[PDB]
RNA sequence: GCUCGCCGGAAGACCAAGGGUUCCUGUCCAACGUUAAUCGGGGCAGGGUGAGUCGACCCCUAAGGCGAGGCCGAAAGGCGUAGUCGAUGGGAAACAGGUUAAUAUUCCUGUACUUGGUGUUACUGCGAAGGGGGGACGGAGAAGGCUAUGUUGGCCGGGCGACGGUUGUCCCGGUUUAAGCGUGUAGGCUGGUUUUCCAGGCAAAUCCGGAAAAUCAAGGCUGAGGCGUGAUGACGAGGCACUACGGUGCUGAAGCAACAAAUGCCCUGCUUCCAGGAAAAGCCUCUAAGCAUCAGGUAACAUCAAAUCGUACCCCAAACCGACACAGGUGGUCAGGUAGAGAAUACCAAGGCGCUUGAGAGAACUCGGGUGAAGGAACUAGGCAAAAUGGUGCCGUAACUUCGGGAGAAGGCACGCUGAUAUGUAGGUGAGGUCCCUCGCGGAUGGAGCUGAAAUCAGUCGAAGAUACCAGCUGGCUGCAACUGUUUAUUAAAAACACAGCACUGUGCAAACACGAAAGUGGACGUAUACGGUGUGACGCCUGCCCGGUGCCGGAAGGUUAAU
RNA sequence: AGGACCGAACCGACUAAUGUUGAAAAAUUAGCGGAUGACUUGUGGCUGGGGGUGAAAGGCCAAUCAAACCGGGAGAUAGCU
């Protein structure tokens, strides 16, 4: 559910939360936890590599199963839990032989339901085929990109991917960027959409809001001296410059993708 | 079992204060400087064997030796280890 | 002889400025 | 005020101590100068 | 030595860090000490630091470091696997009393506890670098039960007052006792137990996970405090004996209760929220290879071991960082009384200090304060500074508003003390006794004693009752920025930066992008509801016309055009 | 409940006076802002000089910053004093 703070202080004024009641209240699956310190955006070198990461609440990492290896054993999903590291709700699911694991949670799948992996599981969603098992037309999500590599296409709160049209050994997909790319027929997918759809209607309503979630504030380049960013300088707020990124790439619509490996596997760009 | 060569070389000297004078007519204990890399089951095994006395506890201090001035040229005295050397009930020294 | 000079030192008044 | 030299032995030990020293080419060439120099005290270990 | 003054959430006490003998004693006063110095953190000499239990070392890991091989790089080197290091975190055990000139959870006395080795005896499935459990974790809030601790009464010892009164509802002091061991309480959590089978837990598993019966519903785990013992002891106000007037020897009363009560404990709990809250070992359990009346395991008893290093002293400071015996800086711990909401504030206790030049004088002028006739912003760039406001309860409260606010708007009234209501009330607490009883640290009834607001009525003192300290000035119009935040360490705190929100644009994952000759690494153990870049800057209403120029994106008939 | 309100510790630094061969190479005194958070603080770690880091002031990077410090090229060069 999507629910609106009261203006009580002008920091909680803006603020919209997404209360969902069907959600694990107490602590995750140990087993299932590993430790993730945090980066702050800094590579082995010790740089930042990647600017505006840094705080934030410490986060447990839940090893969620994007593979779905484990085929021709029933499964019941137990509980929905909340996942930090991720805009999915995963689902905590019990197989028939004992063994628990994380699956990113779907939309419409709640405690009780029963899922399944393989070629010969039903087209429901949780249950995740091979996607030459799957019917054209079908909306999938967790695709895999390389037989048995796991799920790396549509993973991200209220995704999903159209399977548009099935040639010889390579299916066509629609994915969220409008993007048509082709993948291999045997790749696995899990039909349905990733649940948490109402994730993109939250309003954080504060600056520390974003502080908590580990994004640090954004410096505008014609805030800055010349020596700092090419939008560097000025008497008052001055510009007459092509906008570029910090480094002298012009940042307003210049394609940047340069990957001819990959180019035969892109049937048509979103444009 | 430790050499007579070795428990030979671990007593230095009896140490000679009002404490050690207190220590030794109050609490049955005998003060010696011992040398410095000396265990307190070397010190044990040589009190017992060339005083020919009945030890019960060894307690050990490190002594850090005093910067002492001798002609505006500075010095430092070599730091030494004290023990503190508890007999029975009726032995003396 | 003179002693090597300080370093600036904090300065009680602003030098006239006259332009 | 709050001064620059604010004294850890450890922090001291680890920077400019023998064994850091020893870790890198360029201290060992450190070490090498103040010896060539005859410095009575090579680091700060002592 | 007496008095006076000052601090007392410190200017007291105990530490870490850092320093390193500054500690204690004797002796000296050249230099050092902003003065003198007989004194000193100064000179000189001697002394002083005692541990199985405190800490380090040690076992274990975090960030991160190093890194056999390895990958990469003109060389130097870079990165990283197995590993191995790395606390600021996890991991066995000691308390009270006494004692030194100077150490003490270390010495002594009393009373404890922990871990491992060896031996004996009984009984026995033992065994890991592997599996599972556990360790093991957030913010906020709330309440109950408690203790530290305080207060008062009782009790005991002493007192009868330099000046009116003071044998009493009088005055002063004391009224302390630990770990451990036993007990298992307020509370918190969880349904036990047995049997059978199993695509899981790199193999196995009696363990864990899962499934299916059956029976019983009360069994287990956790837990402050209390109580008992520890303790016929120790401590103990004072008094009797020696005083080398520093301090030794000797004996020893009461040692209870009630009430109040933490920010400490139960509580790593409980409730709730979203931003979703280390790791590894010790520990417990499971088996594998292997070992089979052996090794090894379990329990009791006995004996042995627990090394080494630190331990003085300062530590919000004259001993550390600031060149100084420098009005600065410096993390943790302890937290008495009266008033008070309080760790504010005032005055005190314990304890510690009077800040290492003094003596006079009582000019101008400077500094820091107090008061001021009449006037009241006339001052001035500007009410700068100052003055002022200031508490609690009740009443009352505008435009405007995003309906929260604005608001403590503004403004008005009351306030001490005494008595009565009521020899102390409402409330809190709760003994004896009675009754029940699965019989105890229980339940119900019971209101002795104790504590105790607030209000009303009446009276009464002062110029003034919020009396001190403490403690909002208020209102109106308007620019800018939505807001809380951030910034030029050391002349700028703002309208600047950030910000949620918005938009454009890039990015299909070996992502774009960034650091890197590279290997790699960050982005992200993320995957377009995502991530980067850019501009704008809550919200509301909106965001028009122009694609010639310069970027960018796409097209391609020809023209020109590189190496070759 | 809250980047909520008043207000100590704690963090800061708006105003004024003092001080300016200071008590102090940035303070003191009286007022002042934040004070459950985009908070604050201990310990240790990482980022290195055309490089870092920067809620952006050319700020900060050991009292040094429009290119740190130390040594070297080095007796740079100086139509200038
Ligand atoms: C002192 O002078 C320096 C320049 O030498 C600076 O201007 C500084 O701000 C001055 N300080 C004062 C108080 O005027
Ligand atoms: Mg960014
Ligand atoms: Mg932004
Ligand atoms: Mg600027
Ligand atoms: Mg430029
Ligand atoms: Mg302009
Ligand atoms: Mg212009
Ligand atoms: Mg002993
Ligand atoms: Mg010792
Ligand atoms: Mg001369
Ligand atoms: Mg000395
Ligand atoms: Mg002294
Ligand atoms: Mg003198
Ligand atoms: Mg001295
Ligand atoms: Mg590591
Ligand atoms: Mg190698
Ligand atoms: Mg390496
Ligand atoms: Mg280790
Ligand atoms: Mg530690
Ligand atoms: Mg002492
Ligand atoms: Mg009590
Ligand atoms: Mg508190
Ligand atoms: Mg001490
Ligand atoms: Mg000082
Ligand atoms: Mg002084
Ligand atoms: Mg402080
Ligand atoms: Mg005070
Ligand atoms: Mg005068
Ligand atoms: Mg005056
Ligand atoms: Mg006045
Ligand atoms: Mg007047
Ligand atoms: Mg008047
Ligand atoms: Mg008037
Ligand atoms: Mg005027
Ligand atoms: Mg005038
Ligand atoms: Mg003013
Ligand atoms: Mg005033
Ligand atoms: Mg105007
Ligand atoms: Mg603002
Ligand atoms: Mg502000
Ligand atoms: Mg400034
Ligand atoms: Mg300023
Ligand atoms: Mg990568
Ligand atoms: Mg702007
Ligand atoms: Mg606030
Ligand atoms: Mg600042
Ligand atoms: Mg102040
Ligand atoms: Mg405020
Ligand atoms: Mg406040
Ligand atoms: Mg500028
Ligand atoms: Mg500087
Ligand atoms: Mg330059
Ligand atoms: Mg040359
Ligand atoms: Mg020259």
């Amino acid at each position: 559910a999507v629910v609106k703070c009261k203006p009580t202080s002008p920091g909680r004024r803006h603020v919209v939360k997404v209360v969902n009641p069907e959600l694990h209240k107490g602590k995750p699956f140990a087993p299932l936890l590993e430790k993730n310190s945090k980066s702050g955006g800094r590579n082995n070198n010790g740089r930042i590599t990647t600017r505006h990461i840094g705080g934030g609440h410490k986060q447990a990492y839940r090893i969620v199963d994007f593979k779905r290896n484990k085929d021709g054993i029933p499964a019941v999903v137990e509980r929905l839990e909340y996942d930090p590291n991720r805009s999915a709700n995963i689902a905590l699911v019990l197989y028939k032989d004992g063994e628990r694991r994380y699956i990113l949670a779907p939309k419409g799948l709640k405690a009780g339901d029963q899922i399944q992996s393989g070629v010969d599981a039903a087209i429901k969603p949780g249950n995740t085929l091979p996607m030459r098992n799957i019917p054209v037309g079908s909306t999938v999500h967790n695709v895999e990109m390389k037989p048995g590599k796991g799920g790396q296409l549509a993973r991200s709160a209220g995704t999903y991917v159209q399977i548009v049209a099935r040639d010889g050994a390579y299916v066509t997909l629609r994915l969220r960027s409008g993007e048509m790319r082709k993948v291999e027929a045997d790749c696995r997918a899990t039909l349905g959409e990733v649940g948490n759809a109402e994730h993109m209607l939250r309003v954080l309503g504060k600056a520390g809001a974003a502080r908590w979630r580990g994004v640090r504030p954004t410096v505008r380049g014609t805030a800055m001296n010349p020596v700092d960013h090419p939008h560097g300088g000025g008497e008052g707020r001055n510009f007459g410059k092509h906008p570029v990124t910090p480094w002298g790439v012009q940042t307003k619509g210049k394609k940047t993708r340069s990957n001819k490996r990959t180019d035969k596997f892109i049937v048509r760009r979103r444009s | 079992m430790i050499r007579e060569e070795r428990l030979l070389k671990v007593l230095r000297a009896p140490h000679v204060s009002e404490k050690a004078s207190t220590a030794m007519e109050k609490s049955n204990t005998i003060v010696l400087k011992v040398a410095k890399d000396a265990t307190k089951a070397e010190i044990k095994a040589a009190v017992q064997k060339l005083f020919e006395v009945e030890v019960e506890v060894v307690n050990t201090l490190v002594v850090k030796g005093k910067v002492k001035r001798h002609g505006q040229r500075i010095g430092r005295r070599s730091d030494w280890k004290k023990a503190y050397v508890t007999l029975k009930e009726g032995q003396n020294l | 002889g003179k002693p090597r000079p300080y370093s600036p030192r904090p300065t009680s008044h602003p030098r006239p400025i006259r332009v | 005020m709050k001064r620059t030299f604010q004294p850890s032995v450890l922090k001291r030990n680890r920077s400019h101590g023998f064994r850091a020293r020893m870790a890198t080419k360029n201290g060992r060439q450190v070490l090498a100068r103040r010896r060539a120099k005859g410095r009575a005290r090579l680091t700060v270990s002592k």
